[PDB]
């Protein structure tokens, strides 16, 4: 539990810059990696871009919408080649179609119900295949949005019609959110921000205008908060105004990530 | 007559590009001893005479360098042994592919603050894995350690990592002799209007051979316009006929400046044609690349990039998209205001206010 090779290196994949910069600050956070994260943001050298987590893998991102009941999930496969043979793609299809059916959001189920098919396809194809993850979203009218076979998103809302809710997980999709409204923010996320940007240094003057950096961080990571893709001159909490609905909630999925409840 | 290559170095801001260019010579100077107008070095391996020029490494002075990148046969791409790989790092060699650069050669500068050897198969692994995504031969391109700061001043060992860097220019870049038996094709640099001799335009023979006295075919911005080839000068010395590869001037009979703009194409009669839409493969920026930070749709009208000049075009992308992310690369039509000369694998580039967006190659040309 020291200095690692793969330690610094994840590091330096979810900050962008400076390799051996990475370690001189890991070993200043005595091999944490979220202290040193918070110390090179701390630093005023580090421009967020904090990226929980980045596997860095390759796989499929499939979806399928249902009414009410949504599910979307991950297979991670080999090459980019394996994705796109289009019998690895059927079969993950295969195992969509038996989840959104059977409404599993269980994966370890998953895993022993296409384990037969699994080993089959590997040994046909000579590609180590596997399930990663699967989650579901209830909600009055769904969406969903395949930006290529990377990155999948669900959305679902009440109020928004058909077209509506697609736009919406076109953004999700790009501009990646974490909360809905600034008001739903958890504490323990805004309290641990907050010794971000209190920690930047005018005495009992600029402490005032640093609180209101929070106020632009919480719609920054909220979605009614953040500005629209589409069209970046008006936000999103004024943008459901439009044929009168609300977000329910939003799923994303990119082939990577994860590791997180 | 021992022959010369053009090169020079390239990469992210402050690696140590100028500062390596003053150690090679340098240390090639006190080592032996016995085409390009910019700003530049030379210096002579026993093998080879070379003509250097250092480019800056930020992300706003891309204008002389690829220029710079243009003329030189084989790049030497500075990377701190410290810091890795940054996005000009990344952005000059997708760069170097679009313009030319037969060759790549990386030298991990400032590597005598790498005590750790596993930072250097990390570095060497990343940079490595770079080149070999933007169509280099990653896999077997000669990456050579050393500092060049201690090995400006003493330090035999410091300078036998620049020798050894040289070592590569003979090693890994072959002769750049092919260039013509093709059709004759020169981009515009700039239009110079002489009171004695008359009007002449500027930029290298991208490919072809030009002979004095031959017609031409002025394609590009506005109308396809035709002169004749009065004269060929080079620097301040005539010439007879033209060799491409080189940089040269040509005079046109009739043709006054304000005739004749820069960026328009100069080809052999029935070659090469204009077009304002057409079709392409288009790789995206992303924010490790230094290009866009936020995704766009089919409202877009940026600035294209295309040779020596610029136009202003717009978008056309497939029944089935509706969204481009910093890094995505799906082939689509761009409709531009200005016909330009195109034709099957050209290499152009999308820029948006600093931001430069990403780039690709052209597939099949239209109207
Ligand atoms: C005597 O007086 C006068 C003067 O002083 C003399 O000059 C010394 C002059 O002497 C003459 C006789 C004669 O000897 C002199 C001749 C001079 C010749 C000069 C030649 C040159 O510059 C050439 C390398 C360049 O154009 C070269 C083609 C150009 C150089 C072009 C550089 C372009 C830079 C743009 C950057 C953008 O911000 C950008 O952000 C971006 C990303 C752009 C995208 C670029 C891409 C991807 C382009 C490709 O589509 C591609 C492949 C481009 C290649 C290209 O076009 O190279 O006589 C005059 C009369
Ligand atoms: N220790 C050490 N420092 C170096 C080395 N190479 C460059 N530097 C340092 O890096 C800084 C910038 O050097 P420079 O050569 O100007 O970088 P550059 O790539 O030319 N910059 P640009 O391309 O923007 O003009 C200087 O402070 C110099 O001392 C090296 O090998 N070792
Ligand atoms: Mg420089």
């Amino acid at each position: 539990a020291e200095i690692t090779a793969s330690l610094v290196k994840e590091l330096r994949e979810r900050t962008g810059a400076g390799m051996m910069d990475c370690k001189k600050a890991l070993t200043e956070a005595n091999g944490d990696i979220e202290l040193a994260i918070e110390n090179m943001r701390k630093s005023g050298a580090i421009k967020a871009a904090k990226k929980a987590g980045n596997v860095a893998a390759d796989g499929v991102i499939k979806t399928k919408i249902d009414g009410n009941y949504g599910i979307i999930l991950e297979v991670n496969c080999q090459t980019d080649f394996v994705a796109k043979d289009a019998g690895f793609q059927a079969f993950a299809d295969k195992v969509l179609d038996a989840a959104v059916a059977g409404k599993i959001t269980d994966v370890e189920v998953l895993k022993a119900q296409f384990e037969e098919e699994r080993v089959a396809l590997v040994a046909k194809i000579g590609e180590n295949i596997n399930i990663r993850r699967v989650a579901a979203l209830e909600g009055d009218v769904l969406g969903s949005y395949q930006h290529g076979a990377r990155i999948g998103v669900l959305v679902a809302a009440k109020g928004a019609d058909e077209e509506l809710v697609k736009h919406i997980a076109m953004h999700v999709a790009a501009s990646k959110p974490e909360f809905i409204k600034p008001e739903d923010v958890s504490a323990e996320v805004v309290e641990k921000e907050y010794q971000v940007q209190l920690d930047i240094a005018p005495k009992e003057i600029a402490e005032k205008m640093v609180e209101g950096r929070m106020k632009k961080f919480t719609g920054e990571v909220s979605l009614t908060g953040q500005p629209f893709v589409m069209e970046p001159s008006k936000t999103v909490g004024q943008l459901l105004k439009e044929h009168n609905a609300e977000v329910t909630g939003f799923i994303r999925f990119e082939v990577g990530e994860g590791i997180e409840k | 007559t021992k022959p010369h290559v053009n090169v020079g170095t390239i990469g992210h801001v402050d690696h140590g590009k100028t500062t390596l260019t003053a150690a090679i010579t340098t240390v090639l100077a006190k080592t032996y001893g016995g085409t390009i107008n910019t700003s530049h070095v030379e210096y002579d391996t026993p093998t080879r005479h070379y003509a250097h020029v250092d480019c800056p490494g930020h992300a706003d002075y891309v204008k002389n360098m690829i220029t710079g990148a243009a003329q030189m046969d084989g790049a030497i791409l500075v990377v701190a042994a410290t810091d890795g790989p940054m996005p000009q790092t990344r952005e000059h060699i997708l760069l170097g592919r679009q313009v030319g650069v037969p060759y790549i050669i990386v030298f991990l500068n400032k590597c005598d603050m790498v005590d750790d050897e596993e930072l250097l198969e990390l570095v060497e692994m990343e940079v490595r894995e770079l080149l070999s995504q933007y169509d280099f031969p990653g896999d077997d391109t000669p990456i050579v350690r050393g500092s060049a700061l201690k090995a400006l001043e003493g330090d035999a060992e410091w300078e036998a990592k620049i020798l050894e860097l040289a070592g590569f220019l003979d090693s890994y870049i072959p002769e750049p002799e092919r260039a013509i038996d093709k059709p004759f094709l020169l981009p515009i640099e700039d239009v110079f209007s002489i009171s004695g001799r008359g009007t002449v335009v500027t930029g290298r023979v991208e490919r072809g051979i030009i002979k004095v006295g031959e017609e031409v075919e002025i394609v590009g911005i506005k109308e396809t316009q035709k002169s004749t080839c009065t004269g060929v000068e080079m620097f301040r010395k005539l010439l007879d006929e033209g060799r491409a590869g080189e940089n040269v001037g040509v005079l046109l009979r009739g043709i006054k400046r304000e005739e004749i703009e820069r960026g328009q194409v100069l080809a052999k009669p029935g070659t090469i044609k204009p077009h304002t839409k057409f079709e392409s493969e288009v790789y995206i920026l992303s924010k490790d690349e230094g290009g866009r930070h936020t995704p766009f749709f089919k409202g877009y009208r940026p600035q294209f990039y295309f040779r020596t000049t610029d136009v202003t075009g717009t978008i056309e992308l497939p029944e089935g998209v509706e969204m481009v992310m910093p890094g995505d690369n799906i082939k689509m039509v761009v409709t531009l205001i200005h016909p330009i000369a195109m034709d099957d694998g050209l290499r152009f580039a999308i820029r948006e206010g600093g931001r430069t967006v990403g780039a690709g190659v052209v597939a099949k040309v239209l109207g």
